[PDB]
């Protein structure tokens, strides 16, 4: 019942991910070539966006166990997954109205970043997704990239004016947007930047292009943060960083 | 000299045409924009092309295209170029939000960029003339944008308001008093002098003078746009009182949140025994069934007041006028102010619309009074917004659209202080 | 903010969806041919908002969809079924089985793509989208199930958009299933989040009103659904003849709905004629106010004097002194002000159109977001207890996906949305 992974009817769909999500939490580590849900990424990648809001959810509970199962040495595969799986993860994980389809697929997110060397080449892959019509959309990915940098955070990334520009170009639009919801979550993403930062940096690049009620939000916020002006720890480490 | 009129909205659009219809008229202009006189005053308000042809410095703006239409349309069609008549696509749906931060936001590049056009097509531009409505989304949102915006831009120019206070009776929408409050807010530091005008106060004017059951746009319409030439006619004729827009902050504003003076005209005759005297005509300045606010000056002390008058008029007949009626009436003015009357008498009789509802007259009379008693307008405005803004009716549409709640509290304790500075100026 | 796209969606969303386009057709002088026929240029002038073009004559704009290929035939046989798109029709073959969830879920979703195809292509051919119009039947299979999932998606792909829903409410009086109280509840959870203005078209009023003012013993789905089409021309009247108040969607939803989650209108208008063919009656101005702010005329079975009127819209037709209409409409509030809300001035708003319902010289409709609306929900809260404590019929719903936590929801946001509305019933100006 491998290839009814993809058959027409719900149910049968619905079982295969089932099923998955089993072997996958059953086999072996060392791995079967059975298993050979790494090089052809776009099998999972068809999953994600089954038409089916059910066995959708079911598809992505099983990618999960399956995206910490191959945290098991030599998979540097991880590469090809993030290109494949984050996009159908965004668009239509963090996209979706139902709050167990979108926590894991936040979820899922946070494993293939870890899987990487740093958040760059996992925040590029998501940063069109913060221009879309849809506010659900942007207003739940700008929440997961402020959770990506709260864990993770901006080591090892190559250049990070490249990446810090990059993520502070679409800013102003978003806490200007009109949905009540994507201009919370973007003081949030403000406050996480701030975390990593000074305040001397941001106000210098961008709390001066806010709404002056906004701006004073952020420093009745960035009053209520005790911890030091960076964090003396990641609160998420790397695979590559407990490894080595 | 030159003066660029803004048209924002339906009110501001609609209002418009009914004031350069008017223009043409006591000008000698033709809508083809045409005029027989060989070998402005009035060029303050038109451009001339170099074929003769006299255009008007106006914009007109709206976030809908079904009202500029008719004007690219109708008679004047040939009057304005069209770079001059600007639409957007989707309306603001009577919410301050959607035309000041969503909706307004995507064409307040292209309107400033219209503007600029014609401010440099002037040498010496004094100012600007916005006519909106305070209920409208486009009318309150977006006109508060533009006023933002002008004041960076032209930051040493002055800005005049015509602006359209709100009445049941013709009312179209709930959270009128909402759009209301938020604009008068947002505008307060940027603009210079503000007319207001009540709606329910032209109503009733035109049931009661005119004999109209029930008034429609056009009749309000023309009625405001003869009040509107009156006080602009002073920057279109050369005279005395009121010669340049720095001219009415002078005579009428003596602190700067309280720019909103007292517009009363009179005679308001239906085309239907006898001519009036300068007297009588001034004596109804002082009727508030008059006033275009409803309010009782009788319960305010005056900082201002001119009579601008335009007709048949004679100084010694004004000032015998006038000081009959100040030992005849109670006309209270604040104990710092210099009390006396300003005048100004433009010899050209007043033009109506042909074969409109209001009949020629040989002489009329605008008064511009600055009193504490159109505070009683606010008040009212005031109450309705308290009244849904305590139970939060109605505001998840203008959060939903880019405002922060915390914007509607800042708004209505601004109008709370204002209320308190009527209040000191008063006493 | 111009043209509305239109749906239906299921059995009685077709059904009262043909009549209603039967209705406007003739109103504004369309022959099922098409063409136009008409006398006055009014009915030309919005024409855009409702149809389309050819150029060979003008289209409506409704997209026609049911998992059950029986009420497809049924429409295009009937008068005005040549005049739709053929290719709007989008209809599946195998059936909802009156489950919200088989049309939500199962089998709707696997339709629900090609539908929105078809609104893509309706999309494109605006020149501004005002919004989206969606008559179904809360109490079915299709119109149920699939059409809130068809309110999502287009929420969803068109989140500019004003969504707007006829929503028939079912009724022991006429119900053809015992799972009505379930698919009405799970249907209610989804409009009070997803659309933004929805009338509640009470098929328990409507039968009592056949029966009870229109004296007729057995009513069939032919008379009720006159008073349907009737109150659907009525409430869009504004939209598509020249008017000053309530012109679009947005506009009117500004004006109605205070609250996100209140916004369930109780409609009602006057006269209450029969299928017949007219009455010698001629209304007064005094008499259509009267019989508007009467529960007798209510659409919805919730008593007015229960609750109290947050927003008010009336629309009157017909040629007639708009100064007697002020009067009246003054006189009705100061004369009942305990029934209005304080804390909202200037709530009831009034329009007048001169052109009238074809058959009538004077009419009037009534929108009224009443607080007493909370009675509709209370009874099938009610009905849907009853049968989810022993968990009666529950395996249908589970045998489809459905978790039973999605009925504990479901009934718990009905109970709030109640609840609130009681809760600005017992608020005060003071
Ligand atoms: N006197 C007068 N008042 C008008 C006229 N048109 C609109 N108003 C007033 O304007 C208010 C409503 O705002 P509108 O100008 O119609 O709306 P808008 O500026 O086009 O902005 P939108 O909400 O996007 O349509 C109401 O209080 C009306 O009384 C008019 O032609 N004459
Ligand atoms: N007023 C009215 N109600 C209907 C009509 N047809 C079905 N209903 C109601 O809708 C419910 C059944 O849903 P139905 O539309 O037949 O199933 P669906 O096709 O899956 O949506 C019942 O409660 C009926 O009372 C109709 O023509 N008119
Ligand atoms: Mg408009
Ligand atoms: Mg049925």
């Amino acid at each position: 019942l491998e290839q009814r992974a993809s058959h027409k009817v719900w149910k049968a769909r619905l079982n295969a991910y089932q099923e998955l999500n089993n072997l996958f939490t059953k086999s072996s580590v060392i791995p079967n070539d059975v298993a050979n849900y790494w090089l052809d990424p776009e099998l999972f990648a068809s999953y994600i966006v089954d038409s089916n809001v059910v066995a959708q959810e079911n598809a992505i509970i099983a990618l999960h166990t399956l995206l910490e199962y191959i945290s098991q040495v030599p998979n540097v595969s991880t590469s090809k997954l993030r290109l494949q799986w984050i996009p159908p993860l965004v668009e239509k994980g963090l996209s979706s109205s139902r709050a167990a389809t979108k926590a894991k697929a936040t979820d899922c997110i946070m494993l293939l970043t870890q899987s990487d060397t740093s958040i760059q080449q996992t925040v590029n892959l998501m940063l069109p997704s913060l221009s879309n019509k849809l506010p659900r959309l942007v207003s739940s990915c700008v929440k997961c990239l402020a959770t990506i940098i709260e864990e993770f955070g901006f080591i090892n990334v190559s250049d990070i004016n490249i990446l810090l520009s990059e993520i502070l170009e679409p800013l102003p639009k978003l806490s200007s947007h009109a949905d009540r919801n994507v201009r919370s979550e973007t003081m949030n993403l403000i406050l996480q930047i701030y975390k990593w930062f000074g305040k001397e940096l941001l106000q210098e690049l961008l709390l001066e292009k806010l709404k002056p009620i906004q701006q004073r939000d952020l420093s009745r916020m960035f009053e209520k943060y005790e911890g030091t002006i960076p964090p003396k720890q990641q609160p998420r480490l790397f695979q590559w960083q407990k490894e080595q | 000299r030159e003066c660029i009129s803004i048209h924002v909205g339906q009110a501001g659009v609609q209002i418009g045409n009914a004031c350069w219809e008017l223009y043409c008229l006591e000008h000698g202009i033709q809508p083809d924009g045409q005029m027989p006189s060989d070998k402005d005053s009035f060029n303050t308000f038109f451009s001339e092309t170099g074929a003769g042809k006299h255009v008007p410095r106006a914009v007109f703006v709206d976030l809908e295209p079904t009202v500029i239409d008719e004007v690219r349309t109708g008679t004047y069609r040939q009057l304005f170029h069209p770079e001059q008549l600007i639409t957007g696509k989707e309306d603001a749906a009577n919410n301050y939000a959607r035309g000041h931060y969503t909706i307004g936001k995507e064409i307040i590049d292209l309107v400033l960029d219209r503007i600029r056009k014609l401010a440099d097509q002037c040498t010496g531009l004094q100012g600007f003339s916005v006519f909106h409505s305070f209920g409208g989304g486009t009318g309150s949102g977006f006109t508060s944008l533009l006023m933002e915006r002008l004041s960076v831009d032209y930051g040493k120019k002055s800005k005049l308001e015509f602006s359209i206070y709100p009445a049941p009776q013709v009312s179209t929408a709930v959270v009128e008093p909402y759009n209301s409050i938020l604009t008068t807010h947002t505008t307060l530091e940027h603009s210079d002098c503000a007319f207001m005008v009540d709606n329910e106060a032209i109503y009733d004017i035109c049931r009661r003078n005119l004999d109209i059951e029930r008034p429609t746009y056009t009749n309000l319409n023309r009625l405001i746009g003869q009040i509107v030439s009156s006080i602009t006619a002073s920057l279109r004729f050369d005279g005395a009182l009121n010669v340049d827009l720095t001219e009415f902050q002078t005579n009428l504003v003596p602190y700067p949140r309280a720019h909103f003076p007292l517009a009363t005209y009179a005679p308001v005759i239906s085309a239907e025994h006898e001519q009036l005297s300068v007297a009588e005509i001034t004596n109804a300045c002082f009727e508030p069934a008059n006033q275009m606010v409803k309010c009782d000056p009788r319960h305010g002390k005056y900082m201002a007041c001119c009579l601008l008058y335009r007709g048949d008029v004679v100084p010694k007949d004004v000032n015998a006028a006038i000081a009959t009626i100040k030992t005849k009436r109670t006309i209270q003015f604040v104990d710092w102010c210099p009390t006396g009357f300003k005048v100004g008498i433009n010899y050209e009789p007043p033009t109506v619309v042909p074969g409109g509802d209001l009949a020629k007259v040989q002489r009329a009379v605008c008064m511009l009074s600055n009193t504490t008693a159109i505070a009683e307008a606010w008040a009212r405005l005031d109450h309705k917004f308290d009244l849904m803004y305590a139970k939060r009716a109605f505001v998840h549409w203008y959060v939903g659209e880019g405002m922060e709640e915390g914007e509607f509290s800042e708004a209505r304790e601004d109008m709370a202080a204002l209320e308190k500075d009527y209040e000191e100026v008063g006493v | 903010m111009r043209e509305i796209v239109h749906i239906q969606a299921g059995q009685c969303g077709n059904q009262i969806g043909a009549k209603f386009w039967e209705v406007i057709s003739d109103e504004h002088g369309i022959d099922p041919t098409g063409s136009y026929h008409g006398d006055s240029d009014l009915q030309l002038e919005r024409i855009n908002v409702y149809y389309n073009e050819a150029a060979n004559k003008y289209v409506p704009r409704a997209i026609l969809v049911d998992l059950e290929p029986g009420t497809m035939d049924s429409v295009r046989s009937g008068p005005f079924g040549q005049i739709f798109r053929p290719d709007n029709f989008v209809f599946g073959q195998s059936g909802a089985g009156n489950n919200w969830a088989k049309g939500h879920y199962t089998e709707g979703a696997e339709l629900v793509d090609s539908v929105l195809d078809v609104v893509r292509k309706e999309s494109e051919s605006c020149d501004c989208l005002q919004g989206f119009q969606l008559t179904h039947s809360l109490g079915g299979g299709t119109g149920s199930g699939m059409g809130t999932l068809l309110i999502s998606k287009i929420r969803e792909e068109y989140p500019d958009r004003i969504m707007n829903t006829f929503s028939v409410v079912p009724s022991p009086k006429v119900s053809d299933t015992v799972v009505e109280p379930y698919n009405a509840t799970l249907s209610v959870h989804q409009l009070v989040e997803n659309t933004d203005e929805t009338y509640c078209i009470d098929n328990e009023a409507l039968y009592d009103i056949c029966f009870r003012t229109l004296k007729l013993t057995t009513p069939t789905y032919g008379d009720l659904n006159h008073l349907v089409s009737a109150t659907m021309s009525g409430v869009t009247t504004c939209l598509r003849f020249p008017g000053q108040l309530n012109a679009d969607l947005r506009k009117l939803a500004v004006n109605m709905v205070p609250f996100p989650r209140l916004h369930f209108f109780m409609p009602g208008f006057a006269p209450l004629t029969s299928r017949g063919s007219q009455q010698y009656r001629a209304l007064t101005v005094p008499e259509l106010t009267q019989q508007m702010f009467d529960a007798k005329n209510m659409m919805a079975a919730c008593d007015p004097r229960h609750g109290r009127y947050l927003t008010v819209a009336a629309v009157f037709r017909g040629r007639m002194s708009m100064k007697e209409v002020d009067e009246q409409m003054l006189n009705v509030q100061n004369k009942n002000s305990s029934y209005f809300v304080e804390w909202i001035p200037n709530n009831v708003k009034t329009a007048v159109c001169d052109i009238p319902p074809r058959g009538l010289k004077m009419s009037a409709t009534f929108i009224g977001n009443s607080t007493a609306i909370q009675e509709l929900f209370k009874r099938i809260s009610e009905q849907f207890t009853a049968m989810f404590r022993r968990k009666a019929f529950l395996h249908w719903y589970t045998g489809e996906g459905m978790d039973e936590m999605e009925f504990t929801e479901a009934e718990s946001n009905m109970n709030d949305l109640v609840s609130e509305y009681q809760q600005y019933q017992d608020a005060t100006a003071d």
